[PDB]
RNA sequence: AUGCGCGCUAGGUCUCUGGGUCUCCUGGGGGCCGAAGCUAACGCGUUAAGCGCGCCGCCUGGGGAGUACGGCCGCAAGGC
RNA sequence: GGAGGAAGAAGCCCUUCGGGGUGUAAACUCCUGAACCCGGGACGAAACCCCCGACGAGGGGACUGACGGUACCGGGGUAAUAGCGCCGGCCAACUCCGUGCCAGCAGCCGCGGUAAUACGGAGGGCGCGAGCGUUACCCGGAUUCACUGGGCGUAAAGGGCGUGUAGGCGGCCUGGGGCGUCCCAUGUGAAAGACCACGGCUCAACCGUGGGGGAGCGUGGGAUACGCUCAGGCUAGACG
C-alpha cells in the first residue's frame, strides 16, 4: 500500500483464538462425570482410549482424556479438568487431573509421579 | 543451597582437571590421571561430534563448577557484568573472582573453595576488622582479610597457613603470612587467571 | 589417527629381524602389523572376545604371530618367555594400556624380574612425568622412586591430543624403559623401603620428619629413633622430602633397618 | 593446514527403470581463523567422496575478509535468491550472535563480535551463498578513500 | 490471468501507417530474438515482470464458502 | 559439612564371563561447629511539660517502647532434611528386562505386532535444586498487518471498462511572509519507578542521599535550503 493509503485505512491487527473455550481464561475446572467410555484413534494409530463426558462448573459439557495405566471414575465421580489436546482422539480438547478430587493416582508409578499425581514410595 | 556429593565426577565429566578437593587432586590419585573419561556405564565409549549448544553448555557448566555457586547466582552475575562498561568477559571474571569464598582461597588460608566456604560460615574470617560469615560478600580494592584471633590457634588454619611460606600469592593479592592476613590491590585480569575457560562461549550461551 | 605414529614407537623400541616382542592390548593390531613387518616372531595377550575375530582376520596373513587367551596380571609371563622366544636375544615390550590398568601392569611386569632388554609404552602424559623425574621437579613420588629403582627410564615421545580419531581428553607420552641390570641401590628390607617411599610422600606439603613420624604404626614408638637416624644420616627430615633421592632414601633406609630390622 | 566444518551432508535419490538411484551433497567451510574463508558444496555417490569434492572446491574458492579488532568494518544487507542475510559489527566482548550456518562461516573467518539475522527463505545452502557473498562485499577506510579520491 | 501517468536504461529483425534531403535518416502502432537488470523457476527484457516517483484497488493457510445472516438493487432468475 | 581415604569393600545393574559402572562415593581417621543451652541486651525517643530567659532566642531537668527479653553480642556445644523433571530429532542426558498396534506415550514430526535408546520398571546419565514440573494468559521467535520492515503474470492478491467529485501529489527563474521545518534560551514534564554514582542494614533483595536524562506542550529570540502561501516572469508538461 501507500503512505496515504496506511493512514486512511491503517493494518488490521491479528487476534488470537483460545482453544480451550470451557475453561472460560481458568487454569483448572471441576466438573461430574457422566459417561465413561472407551473410544477408538483417528488414524494410524489403534487402541482403545478413555474418556469421560464431563460437565462443568461452566456451561459447557465436554469430552476429556484419562491419562494413566487404571482409573476408578463412575458416573458420578467429582473431577478436576485441565488444558491440553490430545492429537488422535477426535473432539477432545482437555485433559484429567489425577489424584485431585475422586480420580485417584495410578497404581505402581516409580518414575512421572508429579504428572499422574501419585505419593512418594516409602522405602525401607 | 550447593552441590554436595561426588566431586572428581565433575572432573570426569568436564574433562579437565578442575582442583575442587584440595591435595587429592595434585597427587596422583585425582581420577583424571586415571580414567580420564566422563562417569557412568556409557563413558569410555566412542563421543559423537558435540553440538554448538552443547559446546555452550559445557563451557558454562565448567566455569560455573569452578567456583561451584548456583545456577540462579551465575545468571545473576553474568546478567550484572552485562550491564556494566567494558568487555563483558573481563568483568564478568573480576566480578566471580572478588567473591569472599574464592578471596579466602586465593589468599591460601583454604585449600579447597569447599573449604574455604565453610571457614568464611563458621565464622573464622574478618574483612576490615569485622567479622562477616556470608561466602557471597564482594570485596573491593583495598580490603583487609584476616583471620580472627579466636580462630588462630587452629590446627587447621595453622597448617594450611604454614605450608603458604616458600609458595607465591596471585599478583592481583598481597599476604602477610606472619600476620596471617591479606590485601585486595585490584580487580584481576584475563590473563592473571589460569582458568581453562574460554568466555566467549559463555557470553554465547546465554544469549539464546 | 595412526598412520606414522606407529612407526615412530617401533623406531624408538629400536627392533629388528631378529627380536622378539610382546603386545599388550592389541585390539585390532596397529602396531603389531608394523611390529610383524619389522620385528621377529611376536606374542599378544588379548582378552576381549569381541574384537577377537578382527585381530584374526587382521593378523592372517603373518606366520611370526601367536595369539594368547591369557590376562597379563594373572598369567606367569616366565613361562610365555620360556616357551615362545625360544631362540630370540633380546625381548622387548610395546604396548598401548588403557588407561585404569596402566600402573598395575607395570608394576606387576618389572616386580617379576624378567630377563626383558626393556619397555616401550604408550600412556598419558599425565602419569608420564611421575614415572620420569628428578629432586624438585613437583611430579617427584612412588611411582617416580619404583620405576627409577628398578629400571633407569626417560620421556621419549609426546604425542599431543589431537592426533585420535574420536579426540580424547588427555596428551599421551610414549616412554621407553631401558632396564637396569643391577639394582641402583641396595636394600636389605626392600618392602618396607617402599613403605618408606609411600610415607614420606603420604602428603607433599609436610615435612619429612612428620611423614615418617605419622605414618608408621610404630611411628609414635620410635620417634627419638626416627629423629636420631635423619639427624645423623646426614639427611634431616626437615625437609619435605620431594628434594631428597635415591641414595639419600638408600642411606635412611640402611639407618632404620640395620639397627631396627 | 586449514580448519574444516559440516554445514550439511543431505542424500537425494532419482528414480530409475525400477528403483532408486542416491547421490550425497556436502556443504563445507574451510578457513584459518584469520581472515581467509572458502565455502565448497560436493556431490558425490559416496559421504567421503563428497567431502573430498566439498574440501577441494572450498580450497579452490577463497575470499580474503577484512577484519578490524576481530569484527566487521560496517553493516551490510545482502540478498540471495528468496534469503537474506543481514550482518552488523559490535564492540569486542558480544560474541558471534548469529544461528547455525552464518556462525560456522564467521568463526573460521576470525570473526569473534558480530550481529546477524536471516530473513526471507532460510535454506542453508542459500543462507551459506548469501553469507559469502556479504563477507565478498566489505570494504574498508582506505580502499573507499582510494577510490574516492586517488 | 499483468491499474494509470511520467522519466531513465545496448541492440537486431519482420510488419501497418505518416513526413523528409529517400543510399537511408525521423514519428506513431503491432510482433519476434536478445545487453544490463529482475525472477523460486518458467520466463520478462524501450509495448519490462528492470531502475525510480505520484495516486487508486486488493492479499494474509486449505476446507466450511462466495455459504449463512443483515442491508441494497431487480418482474424473476438472480447480482453486489 | 570440611580435609584425607582402595588400582577399587559390600549390595544393585550390565557383561565379550576377563571384567566395567555406581565411586573417594561409602566405611573409616582428624577438623569445624546449623540446631540447642547459659548470661547480657538494644537503635528506633526527644520533644510536648517543668526551672532560669519576656508569655521570646538561647540554656538546664525529667517521663514515655506494641515490636520485645526480639534482633544482636559474649560463653559453652551436636555431623546435623533432598527432591523434581528429562534422557528418538528439536534439546544437554543410553543400556537391560516386561509388553507385542495391546497396555500406553505425545508440544510437533510421530513411536507401539517379538532385537522398542519413543510405552512400563530397573541401573546409569543430564538440568535445576527448597524446590522442580503442569495448565491458563501476555510479548518474543512471527520481516506471519511488513512505519522501521512484505507483496499482487502462473503460489492467495489488479477493480469488466470509461468519465469524474472530495482527497492525495505536483515543471523552471526571482522577490515578500515565516505557517510546517530547524536552532538557542526559558517554564513545565510531580513524588515513586528506569540510568549513573556514593552510602545504611555482617552481603544481597530492600532503603537513603545526590546527579542527570526525558517524548510532548507553552513563552521569547533567530535561519530561510526544502515543503506552504502571496506577487511577478518563462516554455521543456498539458491544451489550442
Ligand atoms: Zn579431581
Amino acid at each position: 500500500p501507500t503512505i496515504n493509503q496506511l493512514v486512511r485505512k491503517g493494518r488490521e491487527k491479528v487476534r488470537k483464538k483460545s482453544k480451550v473455550p470451557a475453561l472460560k481464561g481458568a487454569p483448572f475446572r471441576r466438573g461430574v462425570c457422566t459417561v465413561v467410555r472407551t473410544v477408538t484413534p483417528k488414524k494410524p494409530n489403534s487402541a482403545l482410549r478413555k474418556v469421560a463426558k464431563v460437565r462443568l462448573t461452566s456451561g459447557y459439557e465436554v469430552t476429556a482424556y484419562i491419562p494413566g495405566e487404571g482409573h476408578n471414575l463412575q458416573e458420578h465421580s467429582v473431577v478436576l479438568i485441565r488444558g491440553g489436546r490430545v492429537k488422535d482422539l477426535p473432539g477432545v480438547r482437555y485433559h484429567i487431573v489425577r489424584g485431585v478430587y475422586d480420580a485417584a493416582g495410578v497404581k505402581d508409578r516409580k518414575k512421572s509421579r508429579s504428572k499422574y499425581g501419585t505419593k512418594k514410595p516409602k522405602e525401607a | 543451597g550447593r552441590y554436595i556429593g561426588p566431586v572428581c565426577r565433575l572432573c570426569r565429566r568436564e574433562g579437565v582437571k578442575l582442583y575442587l578437593k584440595g591435595e587429592r587432586c595434585y597427587s596422583p590419585k585425582c581420577a583424571m590421571e586415571r580414567r580420564p573419561y566422563p562417569p557412568g556405564q556409557h563413558g569410555q565409549k566412542r563421543a559423537r561430534r558435540p553440538s554448538d549448544y552443547a559446546v555452550r553448555l559445557r563451557e558454562k557448566q565448567k566455569l560455573r563448577r569452578i567456583y561451584g555457586i548456583s545456577e540462579r547466582q551465575f545468571r545473576n552475575l553474568f546478567e550484572e557484568a552485562s550491564k556494566k562498561k567494558g568487555v563483558t568477559g573481563s568483568v564478568f571474571l573480576g566480578l566471580l573472582e572478588s567473591r569472599l569464598d574464592n578471596v579466602v582461597y586465593r589468599l591460601g588460608f583454604a585449600v579447597s573453595r569447599r573449604q574455604a566456604r565453610q571457614l568464611v560460615r563458621h565464622g573464622h574470617i574478618t574483612v576490615n576488622g569485622r567479622r562477616v560469615d556470608l561466602p557471597s560478600y564482594r570485596v573491593r580494592p583495598g580490603d583487609e582479610i584476616a583471620v580472627a584471633e579466636k580462630s588462630r590457634n587452629l590446627e587447621l588454619i595453622r597448617q594450611n597457613l604454614e605450608a603458604m611460606k616458600g609458595r607465591k600469592v596471585g599478583p592481583w593479592l598481597s599476604l602477610d603470612v606472619e600476620g596471617m592476613k591479606g590485601k585486595f590491590l585490584r580487580l584481576p585480569d584475563r590473563e592473571d587467571l589460569a582458568l581453562p575457560v574460554n568466555e566467549q562461549l559463555v557470553i554465547e550461551f546465554y544469549s539464546r | 589417527i595412526d598412520t606414522n605414529i606407529l612407526n615412530r614407537i617401533v623406531d624408538h623400541a629400536e627392533v629388528t629381524e631378529k627380536t622378539g616382542v610382546i603386545e599388550i592390548g592389541p585390539g585390532i593390531g596397529a602396531l603389531t602389523e608394523q611390529l610383524a613387518k619389522r620385528a621377529k616372531k611376536v606374542v599378544a595377550f588379548e582378552i576381549d572376545q569381541r574384537l577377537l575375530p578382527i585381530l584374526k582376520d587382521t593378523l592372517s596373513p603373518y606366520e611370526n604371530v601367536t595369539v594368547i587367551h591369557q590376562d597379563v596380571l594373572k598369567a606367569d609371563v616366565k613361562s610365555v618367555i620360556e616357551e615362545q622366544f625360544q631362540d630370540c636375544d633380546e625381548i622387548m615390550v610395546v604396548a598401548n594400556l588403557p588407561y585404569y590398568v596402566t600402573t598395575p601392569i607395570i608394576m606387576k611386569l618389572l616386580e617379576e624380574h624378567l630377563p626383558l632388554k626393556g619397555i616401550v609404552v604408550m600412556l598419558q602424559k599425565e602419569v608420564a612425568e611421575r614415572m620420569a623425574a628428578d629432586p624438585s621437579s613437583k611430579e617427584y613420588g612412588s611411582l617416580s622412586i619404583a620405576v627409577q629403582f628398578y629400571t633407569e627410564a626417560k620421556t621419549v615421545m609426546i604425542v599431543p591430543k589431537t592426533v585420535f580419531v574420536p579426540q580424547p581428553n588427555v596428551d599421551s607420552a610414549v616412554i621407553r624403559l631401558i632396564l637396569r641390570d643391577g639394582p641402583a641401590v641396595d636394600v636389605e628390607n626392600e618392602s618396607f623401603f617402599f613403605q618408606l617411599i609411600k610415607a614420606s610422600f603420604a602428603q607433599r606439603r609436610k615435612t619429612l620428619l612428620n611423614n615418617l613420624v605419622n605414618n608408621l604404626p610404630e611411628g609414635k614408638a620410635q620417634k627419638s629413633t626416627i629423629e636420631q637416624v635423619l639427624e645423623e644420616t646426614n639427611i634431616d627430615g626437615k625437609r619435605r622430602g620431594e628434594s631428597l633421592s635415591i641414595e639419600e632414601f638408600a642411606a635412611l633406609s640402611n639407618g632404620l633397618y640395620k639397627a631396627l630390622f | 593446514d586449514f580448519e574444516e566444518k559440516m554445514i550439511l551432508i543431505r542424500r537425494t535419490a532419482r528414480m530409475q527403470a525400477g528403483g532408486r538411484r542416491f547421490r550425497f551433497g556436502a556443504l563445507v567451510v574451510v578457513g584459518d581463523r584469520q581472515g581467509r574463508v572458502g565455502l565448497g558444496f560436493g556431490k558425490a555417490p559416496e559421504v567421503p567422496l563428497a567431502v573430498q569434492k566439498a574440501g577441494y572446491y572450498a580450497r579452490r574458492n577463497m575470499v580474503e575478509v577484512p577484519l578490524q579488532n576481530g569484527t566487521i568494518p560496517h553493516e551490510i544487507e545482502v540478498e540471495f535468491g528468496a534469503s537474506k542475510i543481514v550482518l552488523k559489527p559490535a564492540a569486542p566482548g558480544t560474541g558471534v550472535i548469529a544461528g547455525a550456518v552464518p556462525r560456522a562461516i564467521l568463526e573460521l573467518a576470525g570473526v569473534t563480535d558480530i550481529l546477524t539475522k536471516e530473513l526471507g527463505s532460510r535454506n542453508p545452502i542459500n543462507i551459506a551463498y548469501a553469507t559469502m557473498e556479504a563477507l565478498r562485499q566489505l570494504r574498508t577506510k582506505a580502499d573507499v578513500e582510494r577510490l574516492r579520491k586517488g
